[PDB]
């Protein structure tokens, strides 16, 4: 709990709080996404040294491409904004208002699914 | 971006080679390795060949 998965969730908030930065600070969206996937991937690295070369993927081997997948769809949503931005001027700002929020939720429940899958297994 | 991708490649091919013997000829990640690297790099090049023909 405390050596992957605190730090997984910590890195999947700390990707989200980017949403409340304006959007026409690019450097800063920037280095946050960044940032915060090559934390993903070390993490990911790391967590291989627990075991032995088990050939088919664990709990915590979903937890981690989960919790990936957030990280990655956080920096690919200030992709779209900066594109949108610049390509169609604006509306575009629902995106931030909406990604905002429904990132939150969707990883409250992927853990509500999650823990009460593997407490009950 | 890109120097961050490229750190993070140069950073990654050891942690995976180390697990293998000093053997001199190339196996089939290091081709796969090195092809990303190319990519990686040219993802680099590109920003610094769109400022050349920018300021020029």
């Amino acid at each position: 709990v405390i050596q992957t998965y605190l730090p997984c969730i910590m890195t999947v908030i700390l990707s989200q709080v980017s949403f409340w930065l304006n959007r026409e600070s690019v450097p800063a969206r920037t280095v946050f996404g960044v940032t915060t996937v090559l934390t993903m991937t070390t993490l990911s690295i790391s967590a291989r040294n627990s075991l032995p070369k088990v050939a088919y993927a664990t709990a915590m081997d979903w937890f981690i491409a989960v919790c990936y997948a957030f990280v990655f769809s956080a920096l690919i949503e200030f992709a779209t904004v900066n594109y949108f931005t610049k390509s169609q001027p604006a509306s575009i700002s629902k995106i931030d208002k909406m990604s905002r929020i429904v990132f939150p939720v969707l990883f409250g429940t992927f853990n509500l699914v999650y823990w009460a899958t593997y407490l009950n297994r | 971006l890109g120097i961050t991708t490229v750190l993070t490649m140069t950073t990654i091919n050891t942690h995976l080679r180390e697990t293998l013997p000093k053997i001199p000829y190339v196996k089939a990640i290091d081709m796969y390795l090195m092809g990303c690297f190319v990519f990686v790099f040219l993802a680099l090049l590109e920003y610094a060949f769109v400022n050349y023909i920018f300021f020029s």
